[PDB]
């Protein structure tokens, strides 16, 4: 309704001050960036154990002379 | 390789979002929901389209 | 809000709120009811009366005696200073050194992990027990069927199992004492009080003990399956963990269902079963998993109902039987301490395609080998040795070995063994009995196999012989 | 606005006497207060027996229960396929939302003789000794009927997993949209299944609807209805839809608790037999349709999981009239690591032929038969008997055979390659080969003449009926391959 | 009248008429419903109620809804315009060739013929198999019971009766698919136009098909029944016909009876099995006869879940039988299609008049051997064998051949046999078994008589065998 969108306008307005911003996250405190930390860690083992930001290098094999 | 590192933060901002979205949600619900007497006319307007439904529903 | 006793007829009491209508499984406690007299609403019978149970005694009670409401499953404390606490299914300590002091608290029913929460494919939990590992290999999450013998140091093994792996992975443990003896929840006490897997004044205590005992109201036996689940999913999504979760009987918890069926007026079913024997089932099994949480992997005694499975609640049982563990006194019996029996430890999820023929092959040429040696060992018992051919020989005396490398020692009780115990780390373990399949060490002694931890150290064991 | 409302007159079991709403349609799903959806079964004067899908614990007395004013319809269309959906017809697998805005309802009649038409339609799981042995078309009811994770569910996956080609496949005309209504199996084992699905991504022509273990009964008892009704979308959008009911024998504890909580009684076994009714009118809508249903089909590989064999239970009784044949599975076989563990003594489809090829014919006739004296003598023959030459080869050969149809779980395949193997075996190509080696041939000799004689194999797929030259051919290809396989 | 429905619990729909409560048996057609909904009265619940069956689904009713009592039973059309006809349980339609123009209409119920209308006694009709005409030597417009299990070839059995003999005997037939599998009845329909049993051509197709199927309602189920009988009843005592009556399956009727008992209201009682169970059914068969007017041959398959026949349902069919086919899954599971118990499958009409003492001797003889065989499984089971009477060793296998001999391959179902069946003209059988006992055979493989037909010919077989 259009006294029920008297209500959504208010939310719309407290995600930009948020966003253009931050206190933690605003409205989170800490708690939030904890939480997280407990969920990032499993997340290296599923997605391997390295190089999540930087590009992998490689190498390159070998043989015998015979 | 070069996917694994990709995916990885894609998914962690999706589901940061979410752990803001619903905390924001809740707290600013949580927060305000109190003007309902205060304007009234949010059930006035319940009567008016309700009025509208008491002639127009049939 | 307040209720009155309406009806007490025995332990099912219905209670008109009367003014009250707080859903099911909400908990009232009874006024004037100084012990804890939680009565757990069963049903909206209409007029503002429910059905309820009581799941507390009934005694003294006033024609409308007066119940408030406490709107919600009970809620308990869930904490890890459980871990060396002795509750009641109630969440009140019966450990008794004042109450049990989480502030983290949870009404008693928590919920299925539901797909998106999952970990789809599942992973075996290993213990370094050479028997575990190998025959039925646990799965973290999963729920494990303790068939087994009794007295022999069940609860030892249990024990040491705790050890060797809530230890080792950073795990912890629940004990739902179900339908045990204040015996045998005694036993227990002190077994883990002198092993110091409880230590009332460490942390090293390392088992919230939580008994829902024959002894109370059905309700509260009933209910310690939730409850149970409750605190470990406390400790497992919020302390990370992988759970283990002794259910032990899960039986008499079953029973107890059944009981209340027809004092639910319900129908339980033939055999006596509640007929939501499955859903009852079902729904708590969902609870128990792996997620991305951790896992609550549970490790349950399971009697053998009248010795048969026919019975319908077993038989479902089976599906939430993921890796099954007869405990066998044969083994025992060859004084062999493991006891298992290999056959028996097995796991449906043990396939090969479905797990892996490392285990299911190697095993199988093991499991044949020894199975093959029954074979032999009717042969021989008519026979003797010398009759078959050499590789028969050989492979007897390698099934021995293999057999012998099983028995393993016990740090739990050096009371027992006098000895320390061992863990044996399961590549090596394996890579072991490559080795004896192998028959690299078969001109070893066979009896060096004998109590050892890695087979290293049943080789070791062989030289300073010979 | 009590003008679409009423007050739950009595919940208790998750039984609700209605209050009020006498409006109501006879099979209408209603709408508690909660989200939770019940059904109307029972039209009582003064009150309604709505059956709670759900649970009261999420409830309290006199709650408003609201007419949804809907017969049960589901959610309908293929974007399903490429979901897995709870009964409601709403993603538990959570992907996004169910593209189906059609809805059907799910109490659809079985429609008649004319309405129908039979099989000829063949249908493959590239399980060689299914589609050999138990040649199976589409309509068809088939249960299966098996034991703790003999593949027993694996089954039905690969079976799946083999569609894929079909479904990568230009046999749309054949082009099996595949249902697998899991009933039971918790969440778990659904996320194992279902992964594989997706590994397989099988999913993108599957709906998997999934009352897990957990369940309030009435949805696991809803849900085959559902995928029913589902499926007989697609056999009426001529497709071919391919319905794994897995497995109403869950479906019927819960019904018959159901039941009994509906205090109803019970007959036999305790069980009451409108459970029958019920799955008998569920499967009664698998069929194969004529031509106005498109050709349709709805082929329903019924599962229902045995304990203990009996048969004799009067489920199984009935499941056995209502099926046009079983497969039955032999776990000992399982326990000898032998997938497919079938006894198919114990497993017939009475109807074979409607699915089967001259290619098939010309191997199976004989094998199939072949198996069965084979049987017949690894039955009453040798085993620590006498020795006679014939028997003891049928035996040999015959061992050869049951390897050969001895197939590993999550091995299907494509059925030249089969009839081609198969055909090795029937014309005794291994009988001077020792039993483990056939499996070596077999997958080095597959991956030669997929390579090479992708040519002939081709050419055999394609005449769906293996040539004399080919014969030939192949012959020699395994022949020599064989020579290859020794030397 | 006007009724309202009141409580529709389930099919049980329970009317209110207050435009008085006329009687049981009034067939009500819901008012405003979309299928012409059939409630058959059945109880005056009392005070302007009646229950009633819903045969039909229980389909958007609101509670009130107006039924007009069509006040007396369900219609229909009878007489021959329904051969070739494919008829649904309201009398009506599914032929899909719309109505059915037999002016003749009919109450599906009728009631059991007085004693001085039945035919009196009944002769011997047989079929030509040898196993069939042995143990159950037919009788002509006889009631005959399959007890069977499962659709296993059983039902392949109960055609293979109809091929071989529903053919044979050239008058009209009435098929009831009652319960009936509809992918299988679809089958045999399309058969028989395929082979113009069913001609669309002609009513002379010599099967009217009344099907009542598994995918409705027991009222339905229930009482398909009726209507059939009511029908062949027509051709009976109408036309005389030998109606030849398929019931597939009885104990559909019997289990939709059993259903609704608990929801009637009643004790479901024995095995869950209705109190009634007696009345209705014996009532039934009893509507069931050859009368003085001809005969209603009756094949009537009777499931028997789980074959337990101790089971009150077929301890009472036996009151009503005639010959009783008994399949036994005991031999049926050693391949055999035969799956007949032999020594069950009887018919009552065992005589040396009348089937003459040449039959029935030898079939006693033999009947005797194979029950002392009988005697004897038990024991080698338990004994392994080897030491016996030779003499048993010798009636062990003989039996067997006999067995064998009584074995026959499938003569329409070469899809499951790979064979052709046959058939024993009744002497080449007495014979058979007189030549078997005369050791004939019997120095011989036992292989032979395996899925045989004619004796001679197993013999043939056996020389082929011989080799």
């Amino acid at each position: 309704l259009d006294p029920v969108q008297k209500l959504f306008v208010d939310k719309i307005r407290e995600y930009r001050t948020k966003r253009q911003t931050s206190g933690g996250p605003v409205d989170a405190g800490p708690e939030y960036q904890q939480d997280l930390d407990r969920e990032l860690f499993k997340l290296k083992q599923m997605y391997g154990k390295a190089d999540m930001n930087t590009f992998p290098n490689f190498t390159f094999e070998d043989p015998k002379f015979e | 390789e070069v996917k694994n590192r990709l995916d990885y933060h894609i998914s962690v901002q999706n589901m940061m979002r979410q752990k803001e979205q619903e905390h924001m949600i809740n707290w600013v619900e949580k927060r305000v929901v109190q003007s309902i007497s205060a304007q009234q006319e949010k059930e006035t307007i319940a009567k008016c389209i309700a009025d509208l439904k008491l002639l127009s529903k049939k | 809000t307040t209720g009155r006793i309406v009806a007490v007829i025995g332990a099912v009491v219905d209670v008109q709120f009367d003014e009250g209508l707080p859903p099911i499984l909400n908990a009232l406690e009874v006024q004037g009811r100084e012990t804890r007299l939680v009565l757990e609403v069963a049903q909206h019978l209409g007029e503002s009366t429910v059905r309820t149970i009581a799941m507390d005694g009934t005694e003294g009670l006033v024609r409308g005696q007066k119940v408030l409401d406490s709107g919600a499953p009970i809620r308990i404390p869930v904490g890890p200073e459980t871990l060396g606490r002795i509750m009641n299914v109630i969440g009140e300590p019966i450990d008794e050194r004042g109450p049990i002091k989480t502030k983290q608290f949870a009404a008693i029913h928590a919920e299925a992990p539901e797909f998106v929460e999952m970990s789809v494919e599942q992973e075996i939990l290993v213990t370094g027990i050479k028997v575990v590992d190998l025959l039925a290999p646990y799965a973290k999450g999963g729920k494990i069927g303790l068939f087994g013998g009794a007295g022999v140091g069940k609860t030892v093994l249990i024990m040491e199992l705790i050890n060797n792996v809530a230890k080792a992975h950073g795990g912890y443990s629940v004990f739902a004492g179900v339908g045990e003896r204040t015996r045998e929840g005694n036993d227990l006490y002190h077994e883990m009080i002198e092993s110091g897997v409880i230590n009332l004044k460490d942390a090293t205590s390392k088992v919230a003990l939580v008994y829902g005992q024959m002894n109370e109201p059905p309700g509260a036996r009933a209910r310690v399956a939730l409850t149970g689940l409750t605190v470990a999913e406390y400790f497992r999504d919020q302390e990370g963990q992988d759970v283990l979760l002794f259910i032990d009987n899960i039986f008499r918890f079953t029973q107890a269902g059944s009981e209340v069926s027809a004092l639910l007026g319900r129908i339980p079913s033939a055999v006596g079963y509640q007929p939501t024997l499955a859903t009852d089932m079902g729904t708590m099994q969902e609870r128990i998993t792996t997620t991305k949480k951790g896992s609550i992997t549970s490790v349950q005694a399971i009697y053998v109902p009248a010795d048969d499975l026919t019975d319908p609640a077993p038989a479902t049982t089976f599906a939430h039987l993921d890796a099954t563990t007869v405990l066998s006194r044969a083994i025992a019996e060859l004084g062999i301490y493991p006891a298992v029996d290999p056959l028996d430890s097995t796991s449906r999820i043990m396939d090969p395609n479905i797990v892996g023929s490392e285990h299911y092959d190697v095993a199988r040429g093991v499991q044949k080998i020894l199975q093959d040696y029954k074979s032999l060992q009717d042969i021989i018992a008519i026979l003797g040795m010398d009759e078959l051919s050499e590789e028969d020989k050989l492979t007897v005396s390698r099934a021995r070995k293999i057999q012998r490398f099983l028995s393993q020692p016990f740090q739990v009780a050096e009371v027992f063994t006098g000895h320390l115990g061992k863990l044996v780390p399961l590549k090596e373990t394996i890579k072991g009995f490559q080795q004896i399949l192998a028959g690299e060490y078969d001109h070893l002694p066979e009896q060096a196999f004998y109590m050892v931890g890695p087979i290293e150290e049943a080789v070791a064991k062989a030289d300073k012989l010979a | 606005d009590l003008e679409e409302t009423g007050r739950v007159l009595s919940i208790g079991d998750g039984i609700a006497r209605v209050h009020g709403l006498r409006n109501v349609q006879a099979e209408e799903m209603v709408e508690f207060s909660s989200g939770l959806k019940g059904m109307s079964l029972n039209l009582e004067p003064d009150n309604v027996g709505v059956v709670v899908f759900g649970n009261d614990k999420l409830i309290k007395e006199g709650d408003i229960v609201k007419r949804t004013g809907a017969i049960v319809d589901v959610p309908v269309g293929e974007e399903l396929l490429g979901r897995v959906v709870d009964a409601l017809g709403n993603a538990i697998d959570g992907k996004g939302p169910i593209g189906s805005k059609a809805r059907r309802r799910v109490g659809l009649k079985a429609p008649g003789i004319i309405p129908r038409i039979s099989v000829r339609e063949p249908m493959q799981t590239g399980i060689k000794a299914v589609d050999s042995l138990v040649p199976i078309g589409r309509g068809q009811r088939e249960l299966i009927i098996g034991d703790r994770q003999t593949g027993k569910t694996s089954i039905a996956i690969d079976t799946i997993i083999n569609q894929k080609r079909f479904n990568d496949g230009t046999d749309e005309k054949k082009k099996l949209y595949c249902i697998y209504v899991a009933i039971g199996q918790k969440r778990s084992t659904v996320a194992q299944l279902v992964k594989r699905l997706t590994d397989a991504d099988a999913m993108k022509y599957t709906i998997v609807v999934s009352a897990t273990a957990s369940d309030a009964a009435p949805l696991q008892y809803l849900a085959p209805y559902s995928g029913c009704s589902m499926g007989e979308y697609f056999r009426d959008n001529g497709k071919h839809a391919l319905i794994i009911y897995d497995d109403l024998s869950k479906q019927a504890v819960a019904y018959r608790q159901m039941s009994l909580l509906l205090r109803r009684p019970p007959g036999r076994e305790a069980y009451p037999g409108d459970v029958f009714y019920l799955h008998s009118r569920l499967l009664e809508r698998a069929a194969k349709m004529n031509d106005a249903f498109g050709g349709g089909s709805l082929t329903a590989l019924p599962v229902i999981e045995t304990q203990a064999g009996d048969v004799s239970a009067y489920i199984p009784t009935n499941v056995i009239s209502i099926t046009d044949g079983q497969i039955f599975l032999e776990t000992e076989l399982f326990y000898k690591g032998i997938r497919p563990a079938i006894n198919v003594g114990l497993s017939v489809s009475r109807v074979g032929s409607a699915a089967q090829t001259r290619a098939m014919k010309q191997v199976a006739g004989t094998m199939k038969l072949e198996l069965a004296q084979y049987r017949e003598v690894a039955a009453f023959a040798q085993f620590g008997s006498d020795l006679d030459a014939a028997t003891q080869q049928l035996l040999s050969r015959g061992v050869r055979l049951t390897e050969l149809l001895k197939q590993g779980q999550y091995s299907p395949m494509a059925i030249e390659e089969q009839v081609a193997v198969i055909y090795a075996g029937v014309r005794g190509y291994l009988d001077k080969l020792e039993p483990s080696k056939i499996t070596k041939f077999e997958n080095a000799f597959l991956s030669h003449v997929i390579s090479q004689h992708q040519a002939l194999l081709g050419k055999i797929r394609t005449d769906g009926k293996i040539s004399e030259e080919s014969d030939a051919k192949l012959k020699e290809i395994v022949t020599n391959f064989l020579a290859g396989f020794e030397a």
